């Protein structure tokens, strides 16, 4: 059985888990109590809700899923809200202090209290695995549990586990909004383990979402409940082919087979092309040919970034419900055909497409229309390290004149960890330099 | 007697033979549960060849069903067709292949072949005469590549003089969906080479071809063009079930198909297809058939014919037909194209002609052809090899599943030197 | 009359009985409340229930079995149970405290108690027969009752009757599988009479049962319920050519003039081969050729073992049902052929057939389902040496610290009673050395 791990640290991995949590209720239609309706007498882990629910006896459904926090109060909006009879108890692990934006605590100081009592729970959910897929950690660069924390995880899967995927779901720092001074302080720090233990660490950034919630979209005024109903969409679509019939299944290893060139390389980006509200829905001729190209607009990014900067290096297509095939192949020749887009010289053989049956469901109260096709594409670009050198730029700055540096250094670590993050960070920087450009001879 | 060992394998393997099933259950008129509900004695005379009658007359297939993956056979068991086959033949595992060729050959594949091969000895030691085996299969992914000539390359250890053939499925660079299927590819021609009988190339770009222009169709799936493919997989075995006046075996293709050992890819060709509606516009003839045979647009492999020489084909007709015709129009055509033709091969047809046409109509045909053209398709594919691999990528997941580097080096050496057969003999005289 | 006593002793020797005298209920066409119905206006000894079945007056049918029990407990199960009535009273003979899984008491403190009136009851039965074949003792080595009292009244058995036939089914210990810790001290001390007073000894265990149930059969979950039926059809055949007609039968004689080569090398495993449940059981080729070399399979043995590891030195087929022998000889002639299967080289002449015309009975409630043929195959090989090899290591280790003798000596027996039961079994292993080897010259 293809099950996985949902692991949600910190505030940002908590609340986004809410709105991936509430999705796949949808997905595999269960109750917020846990209960499949009299209507499912059918197969469940044939619609395979065995993936992200084991089914305690007696009909219901409990994730395979860890809420960590080292503050009780994130959590604790999920005890009550309206989810607090769907989580099993003992997943909902609270500290008693945050990290506080201290990368120093959230590693050494607070987070070695929690740490075994998680991966406690971890083995107890491992054990009920058959066919052990892997791990989805979800968390921001830029808090102290999301960053502190996740680097003391990462490190503690990679050697009882080592085989299995590890997908992350990180926000990255955006350019101008941020809302901790020492946010680049926190993400120079965690790219020690994203790079290292990580198999493929995803990025997103808020005002990528701002663009497209407000542009495409018609929203006045998103909170983060509104952008993490987009980015369940999006991890929504990864794992369905896990867990739905289809033809051109993938898996999650097929992911990193078909995406990722070199051991380090790996940091797609995703994007999702029907982003359409309700009045827009109609004045719609939402083929498969029109969503295709969607994909490769440098507007429809989750990342604040411009492809047209840099050269894909591969892509990777996800589809969902009412698909045919050959109209696909059609679009993607007429990606090959367009100069505007630049695939790198070695690729040749551009990208790996992946079909699912499966609709998207309508989150209720949520954003999105009813949608017939629905599209991320995983796609490989030379153009995230643009996104690095507007964050280098920051820490470098503050680094400068040492400025917190106090706060870090009487917390269980050294000044000398920085300039080993920072050197860290500057040889992806020039793996991207050094990967975009062809050779010839 | 002449019995035929089906091994699908793979995901594409499964959904080729799945329809490739629900032809042959229809030739000898098997009801979906294995029952018989047929009228003529022709369709029992020779069920033999693919189906062990069971106790009381239910009729279960001698297929193998061989996956990494628990998807497809749930899938096949759950539809129309799942009652027909015999559970202990739906061997899987858990863990899948990755795409990923080293996965299904070395690590995962080796550990699941001994309970597999255990399996082709239920069926190999239960058949009077054995004739041949065959693999449906797709050179690109993991399980149709890899462990497909794992079972291969064991097989030879055990049965070492039947005809064991391949309709592989090959790559087109123009429909692309995996990134990897260069590597994947590769690998594999280098042990369909030296361990095979007859194999059936075929592509994706070929059976849109067909289905756009001659079948006038419009939204194809997979589900349309193995549909087609299992029509050419019916007709090669043809008089192996039913009588005729010529015959031809496996064997009797093989062995006049064949020039030199080492090159046995075929391209197979299928006639008629008409859309519905333009059927009574055509008069349905032996001259009608024979244009269609020679018509590039009808190839199922994706390339032109006349970017080389057919060293041989043969051609074997379904239908009440005569012989003159037959004999005549292939004649008519080695010498209005005899530059088409490789020359120190006098006839390079081969006729059979059948009695038993097809399901709903008379008088079909197919074309088999062993042509010089298809070194086309394994150099687009040894460009995209030595464009990715001159760069060395996509390589740990490769060198960390047992594989080394030299065992692609040498299996890019073993595509590039058959280039270098196809090219000797076209030209030269 | 070609009559016959079961006896049954201990929980397990008790507990298979409930499964092969369900058996003969249905073989025989008998009621649970002993009594043949209507429809039977036919030969009864003709069908031949008097070779289990005494036939008290007006119609009603008691075993020649004797259920022996230290403890009270098992048996009354069996009252009631739903056989309460199909037992003769006197022949369900209980004590008050098991021997509790200690040798000392099962065969000097406890159970001279009852072992006169147990010999006592054997007479009553024994004065009843004509024609009297033999004795069928069931027991378990690794009981106290199974192992401590089987071996007192073995005794007592060769004394009083010498000439006739006395089986054991035996349940071996299984290598991994064990719930008693004193297991191997309790298989020791049953070598002393199972080599000497038993004429053949048959050994199962529970393991290669497990696979069996679960692998061929697809029944998810056992208990010894289930395994007890499979037990139960192999000596169901054993004993079936006694008492039906066929061509080739073979009395209780004819099993050790044709299976056992020298005096002390009549260990032999039973298979069965069409064990096969309900679906599986269309998509069958269930013939005579196909059951044949299932009888040859390393997976079909009730012995965890693998006769690839040691060579055969007889088989013995039994078969029941639909036969035509020319498909037997033909079958035989595949087995002479293949070199995998070794027979050793002063045989020459394989194997005897034996076959019968009565099909098995269908267990109702129970795991097969109507098969046609069947067969089991008892076929003496040097395989199942490696059985021992596995049991006397543990023994060996646990002696080596004098781990549990306390218990052992304080209940009437000596520490020398150890060390002689021990080269007694380790002269079998080396009897089964040096019959495997071939002389040359
Ligand atoms: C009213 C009438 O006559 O209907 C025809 C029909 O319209 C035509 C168009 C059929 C039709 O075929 C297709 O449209 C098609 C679909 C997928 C893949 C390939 C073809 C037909 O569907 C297919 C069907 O074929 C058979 O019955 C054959 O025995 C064939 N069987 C299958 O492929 C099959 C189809 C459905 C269910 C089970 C089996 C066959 C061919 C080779 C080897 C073995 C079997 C036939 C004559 C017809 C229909 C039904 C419309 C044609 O095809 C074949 C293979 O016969 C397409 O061009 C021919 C010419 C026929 O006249
Ligand atoms: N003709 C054909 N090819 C297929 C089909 N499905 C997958 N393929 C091919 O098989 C390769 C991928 O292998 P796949 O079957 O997905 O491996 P799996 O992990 O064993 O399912 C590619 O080269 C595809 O073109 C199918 O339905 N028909």
């Amino acid at each position: 059985m293809r099950e996985c791990i949902s692991i949600h640290v910190g505030q940002a991995g908590v609340q986004i888990g809410n709105a991936c949590w509430e999705l796949y209720c949808l997905e595999h239609g269960i109750q917020p109590d846990g209960q499949m309706p009299s209507d499912k007498t059918i197969g469940g882990g044939d619609d395979s809700f065995n993936t992200f629910f084991s089914e305690t006896g007696a009909g219901k459904h409990v994730p395979r899923a860890v809420f960590v926090d080292l503050e009780p109060t994130v959590i604790d909006e999920v005890r009550t809200g309206t989810y607090r009879q769907l989580f099993h108890p003992e997943q909902l692990i609270t500290g008693k202090e945050d990290a506080a934006n201290n990368y120093a605590r959230g590693h050494y100081t607070i987070g070695k209290e929690i740490i075994d009592l998680v991966l406690d729970r971890i083995r107890k959910l491992a054990d009920q695995c058959t066919g052990l897929q892997g791990f989805l950690v979800f968390h921001s660069f830029g808090g102290g549990t999301g960053s502190g924390f996740t680097s003391l995880l990462m490190e503690r899967l990679s050697v009882d586990y080592g085989k299995k995927s590890k997908l992350e779901f990180s926000i990255y720092p955006a350019p101008q909004v941020s809302t901790a001074v020492v946010e680049p302080y926190n993400s120079i720090l965690t790219t020690h383990t994203t790079l290292e233990h990580s198999d493929c660490a995803f990025m997103v950034d808020n005002e990528a979402i701002y663009d497209i919630c407000r542009r495409n979209l018609d929203i006045e005024r998103p909170t983060y409940t509104n952008l993490n109903r987009l980015i369940s969409q999006i991890v929504s679509s990864i794992t369905a082919s896990l867990r739905f019939d289809g033809a051109l299944n993938v898996d999650l290893t097929e992911f990193q087979t078909n995406l990722v060139p070199y051991p380090r390389i790996h940091f797609p980006l995703a994007t999702y092309a029907p982003v359409i509200s309700a009045e827009k829905a109609y004045h719609e001729q939402l083929s498969v040919a029109e969503i295709t190209n969607a994909c490769f607009e440098p507007a429809n990014q989750m990342v604040k970034c411009d492809p047209r900067h840099g050269k894909y290096m591969a892509c990777c297509l996800l589809y969902r419900g009412d698909v045919v095939p050959k109209d696909v192949n059609a679009a993607i020749a007429t990606i090959k055909t367009k100069r505007s887009i630049q695939f790198v010289d070695w690729c040749p053989t551009g990208f790996k497409v992946g079909i699912n049956y499966q609709p998207p469901t309508v989150v209720p109260g949520g954003d999105l229309a009813k949608v017939q096709r629905a599209v991320c594409m995983l796609s490989n670009t030379t153009a995230i390290a643009e996104a690095w050198a507007r964050l280098d730029h920051k820490f470098d700055l503050m680094y400068a004149k040492r400025a917190f540096v106090h706060w870090y250094v009487g917390e269980g670590m050294e000044e000398g960890e920085f300039s080993e993050a920072r050197e860290d960070m500057a040889a992806l920087e020039k793996d991207y330099e050094e990967v975009g450009v062809d050779s010839v001879e | 007697m002449r019995e035929i060992v089906h091994i699908q394998a793979g995901q594409c393997g499964n959904q080729i033979g799945a329809k490739f099933w629900e032809v042959i259950s229809d030739e000898h008129g098997i009801d979906p549960t294995g029952s018989y509900h047929g009228d003529s004695d022709l369709q029992l005379e020779r069920i033999n060849v693919y189906y062990n009658e069971a106790t009381g007359n239910k009729y279960v297939p001698r297929a193998i069903l061989v996956d990494l993956e628990p998807g497809t056979m749930d899938s096949v068991r759950s539809g129309p067709f799942g009652q027909i086959f015999r559970p202990d033949n739906f061997v899987f595992g858990q863990s899948g292949a990755g795409n990923n060729w080293a996965k299904g050959h070395y690590t995962e594949g080796a550990e699941l072949v001994d309970s597999v091969l255990d399996v082709v000895r239920k069926e190999s030691e239960s058949c009077d005469c054995l004739q041949g085996f065959q693999l449906t299969h797709s050179l690109g992914g993991g399980t149709g590549s890899g462990m497909g000539t794992l079972l291969i390359s064991k097989i030879r250890e055990e049965y070492p003089d039947r005809i064991m053939n391949t309709f592989s499925v090959m790559p087109s660079p123009k429909v692309s969906d995996t990134v990897v299927e260069p590597y994947n590819a590769t690998l594999s021609v280098h042990q369909l080479v030296e361990n095979t009988d007859e194999t059936y190339c075929i592509d994706n770009e070929a059976l849109y071809d067909i289905c756009f222009r001659t079948l006038k169709l419009t939204t194809p799936t997979y589900g349309d063009l193995n549909h087609l493919v299992s029509a050419t997989m019916s007709g090669v075995t043809t008089c192996l079930r039913f009588p005729g006046q010529l015959n031809a075996d496996l064997r009797k293709l093989a062995v006049n198909m064949v020039p030199f050992p080492r090159l046995h890819f075929f391209m197979p060709g299928f006639a008629p297809l008409t859309s519905r509606g333009s059927q009574q516009y055509r008069a349905l003839t032996v001259p009608e058939l024979t244009q269609q045979m020679f018509d590039s647009k009808n190839m199922m492999a994706a390339c032109d014919p006349r970017h080389g020489r057919y060293l041989t084909v043969a051609a074997i007709f379904r239908g009440r037909m005569s012989m003159k015709e037959v004999d005549e129009q292939m004649l008519n055509v080695q010498n209005k194209n005899s530059s088409y033709f490789v020359e120190w091969i006098p006839n390079n047809v081969k006729t059979a002609v059948c009695d038993i046409p097809p399901r709903g109509l008379k008088m079909s045909a197919t074309f088999i052809g062993n042509s010089t053209a298809i070194q086309e398709l394994f150099k687009r594919i040894s460009e995209q090899f030595t464009a990715m691999f001159r760069r060395k990528a996509f390589l740990h997941w490769y060198t960390g599943e047992g594989m080394d580097e030299m065992e692609f080096t040498e299996a890019e050496s073993n595509m590039n030197d058959l280039v270098s057969e196809y090219q000797q003999y076209q030209d030269a005289t």
